């Protein structure tokens, strides 16, 4: 987490560019803020690419996306 | 539906003392009732070599609905309806208790009666008046019984008693 | 006991979920190349209609009764409009989500019981193994399904059998009050959905050479 | 489990190669391309000379080829049958047809679980060596049985 | 239709001490009625001579009823109504408490009364005091009788009393 | 809605004495209702083993009403019902005077008894008069129960029996 | 036992044709996936070659195919 190692070290947060400078004039490999652009391909969560988890609660564990589909991947068995 | 006198399975999480009454939960842990929650209590027996927990109150996710099926307990693993738990707790004491006060009666009559045939004398005085009220104390006191209590660890196994739908 | 069959179910479903979406990750832009969409899209940003064909049908209706025809052709979704074509995201992907409660109900002391409850999470991983084989195998066919539809589509055009989606615009110069104005609307319908024709003539062969 | 087979019976590939180890010891020559085999066989060893007829102790060594061939799960087989300039054109074809025959009539016999056999001679039309010196110890006068694996 | 008084079979899986009464279910194991269970309850005798599971409730899977055929229980493999259980357990502890509250009360006692023909008299002293108040306190408890329990793995058989359909 | 049986924590800041019943409230901290607060009282046990209380009068801010949602208590982080308090209060004081009064009254009396087998005579007066009264006053006041006492910094688990909306 | 024994050893599972593959490149003569060419021929159950079980726990011992044909070495007898 040591990110402006074996430089000057942390001068602050250029929020804009969303990277932390360090005290000779280059970015760090590091990120200060949420908005910023990186590298995404793989995340968690269930009923991706619908509706999300429905707010409702059912008497079985049977879990459906709130565009009408019903996903059996995260949802339990016998 | 749920045919009559089958065995489920729950899981005791809390503890309690069996000396007041009260609505004990647990969690029934398998079957077709999943994240269900149960409330019900314990009675005292004379003889402590069982004890177990009626268990009516309830309570299904799902939709806001209270069902009140009522069954007893099992020991789970075990097959047997004792509870696993201490018996021996408030024996000693008051043996100790009584009996202590008995030689103290006892000192005192009998080293006076063998008076005949200074610091004896007041030994025969002390254990002599100090026996009496804490033997009848002692009888007094004697009555309590010993309490058994739960464990917030161990599970029970439930048998039905009737159908709901 | 049954708490261990579905524990191991739902490891063995998630690891093999966790793994299969891995491997669908790191194998990334040969799947756009064979499933390349905005290339398939019409020239008014219109979803070419979904088509099925059949061959050699036979019905037996009862006794002394049966039906037979050579090819049958099927509408199963009409054309309609879109901005973003769709990927293979949306068909390929499953989800993830740690099964991460565990708590010792049926009751692991003896040695036995242990072996057992090992032996019970096996066969539950197994489980879930086959279960995420069998979700990818359907989500495969279903996106099979959607492409040869749309190859079926511009194979019929391309053999004068279906109506191409007629189209009609409005255009409409300077709109509304003094405080609200638009520069053109224009305004587009389509009137005739793709619909394939009885026509007999119509019909143009073609031969390889 | 019980139900489910877990390989396929009377199939252990450890013994599969050592006999095809103790074959090409003997000198039977054999040949794994694909899924494609090929099993050569001198003539020597099978018949006597010009002859139209099996030798008595061949039949071990015929014994042991089909316990080799009761092993794989197969479809169609052929055999051919190779020899060398003896008299004429159309007595040797006779006799490589008539050996091929024998030799397919006995593999039937015995219970290979094949579908399909195939069989042909064709004398000395097809050799596999310019050394044409020896008589009915030739290699090129030899006998043939190739197939494809099924699955 | 069941002709009645027949005798058909069933294996128990539960055990329970003859303290509190409650529900205990059969597995009926062969018959007619395949994936049976019987619920009934138990009753204390006042002779150790026999001990019965009263059987009431009879749930049938298949069709959802609930038929009432009630009937007793016999020993498995000696047709007799007897219970395979222990019946010693609360003989000894009683019969030795109550005789050392005695031998007690009496040690005391004799050997003051033998005095005129000090650790001695405080063996007098304890023996003479403790004695009584346990032996009033053992013939207060003396009372309390030795449990019988079945066990969990015994099967049993069970006669027929009315007909059903 | 609240469902039947389940585990709620309250904060409570006030410590009471198990000898007046009054208002004493929770804090509801945690969970769906957030600014909410529990009025109720006490209980008092014949033997003080455990310490509880019954929290019944619910109160939820926002819309200005008062629901009766009544529930107990359990000692929190602890799985138990047992209140971390004292419980040895009047012991030794009643014991020690109860026990002097006996060893006055005999002590006069015993050596007024030795006389034939001033000042320590005056002493025999004393013990032998002071005794007796001081004994009939100790069984008199011997009688007071020890009290129980929570504390004004610890907060409580309560577990449900109805539900609310 | 070793499936591969006196070869490579097991490499991997060919689920297209359901067979295991040793290090030499030979096909095994172990399954690997339940979808193979299986050769079996005996085969357990009853009702057979009918409507199969007949769903309906029956008080009486004689059960019945759905399609009518009754099956008493199926059944127990009197």
């Amino acid at each position: 987490d040591g990110c402006c190692s074996k430089m000057g070290g942390i001068n602050y947060c250029d929020s804009s560019a969303g990277r932390l400078v360090c005290n000779n004039g280059f970015y760090s490999t590091c990120y200060c803020t949420r908005h910023a652009v990186m590298d995404l391909q793989f995340l968690m969560g269930c009923c991706l690419w619908h509706g999300g988890v429905y707010p409702q609660l059912n008497s079985s564990g049977l879990v459906v996306c709130n565009d009408g589909y019903v996903s059996e991947e995260c949802s339990l068995q016998k | 539906i749920i045919k009559t006198g089958d065995i489920m399975f729950a899981v005791l999480d809390t503890s309690v003392n069996s000396d007041e009454p009260g609505p004990i939960l647990a969690t029934i842990v398998t079957g077709k009732l999943k994240g269900s929650k149960l409330i019900g209590s314990f009675n005292l027996p004379s003889n402590a070599d069982k004890m177990v927990i009626t268990f009516n109150t309830m309570s299904i996710p799902g939709a806001e609905k209270t069902i009140s099926i009522s069954a007893y307990a099992i020991d789970p693993n075990t097959a047997r309806t004792a509870l696993a738990s201490r018996t021996n707790h408030h024996y000693l004491m008051r043996y100790g208790s009584l009996f202590a006060s008995s030689f103290l009666q006892g000192f005192g009559n009998a080293f006076q009666s063998a008076n005949t045939t200074s610091t004896l004398e007041n030994a025969v005085i002390g254990l002599a008046t100090v026996g009496k009220a804490w033997s009848q104390q002692a009888q007094q006191l004697f009555n309590t019984p010993t309490t058994v209590e739960v464990y917030s660890g161990t599970g029970l196994g439930i048998l039905f008693t009737q159908d709901v739908t | 006991k049954e708490t261990a069959l579905s524990v191991g179910a739902q490891a063995g479903l998630a690891w093999r979920a966790k793994i299969i979406d891995e491997q669908l990750n790191k194998q990334a832009r040969n799947l756009d190349a064979i499933y390349d969409f905005n290339s398939l899209v019409l020239e008014h940003n219109i979803l070419p209609p979904v088509l099925l064909e059949g061959r050699n049908t036979l019905n037996l209706a009862d006794a002394q009764s049966i039906r037979i025809s050579d090819r049958t052709y099927k509408v199963a979704k009409q054309a309609h409009f879109i901005t973003t074509p769709p990927t293979w995201r949306q068909y390929l992907w499953m989800d993830y989500v740690k099964p991460e409660a565990p708590n010792v109900t049926l009751l692991p002391k003896t040695k036995a019981e242990k072996e057992i409850w090992c032996i019970y999470t096996e066969r539950g991983w197994k489980n879930g193994i086959d279960q995420a084989n069998t979700i990818l195998e359907e989500n495969i066919a279903r996106i099979k399904e959607d492409f040869g539809g749309m190859i079926l589509y511009r194979k019929l055009l391309a053999m004068n059998m279906v109506s191409p989606p007629y189209v009609s615009h409005t255009d409409l110069g300077v709109t509304g009050d003094g405080s609200e104005i638009h520069i053109d609307d224009r305004v587009l319908r389509i009137t005739a959905l793709p619909e394939l024709n009885v026509n007999s003539a119509e019909w143009r062969a073609a031969v390889a050479k | 489990v019980p139900k489910l087979p877990c390989r396929v019976d009377g199939a252990c590939d450890a013994t599969i190669i050592k006999m095809m180890t103790d074959l090409n010891k003997k000198g039977i020559k054999v040949a794994s391309v694909g899924q494609n085999y090929l099993i050569s066989i001198p003539a020597s060893a099978l018949f006597a000379d010009q002859s139209p007829r099996l030798n008595w102790a061949s039949y071990s060594l015929l014994n042991e080829i089909a316990a080799f061939l009761k092993q794989f799960r197969k479809i169609a087989i052929t055999v051919t049958s190779y020899s060398s300039k003896y008299v004429s054109v159309k007595r040797e074809r006779a006799l490589t047809l008539a050996r091929s025959r024998v030799v397919s009539e006995y593999l039937w016999s015995q219970g290979v679980d094949s579908r399909i056999i195939f069989t042909q001679g064709l004398g000395s039309d097809k050799p596999i060596t310019s050394y044409t010196l020896g008589g009915d110890r030739s290699p090129n006068a030899r006998v043939e049985i190739t197939f494809r694996r099924a699955v």
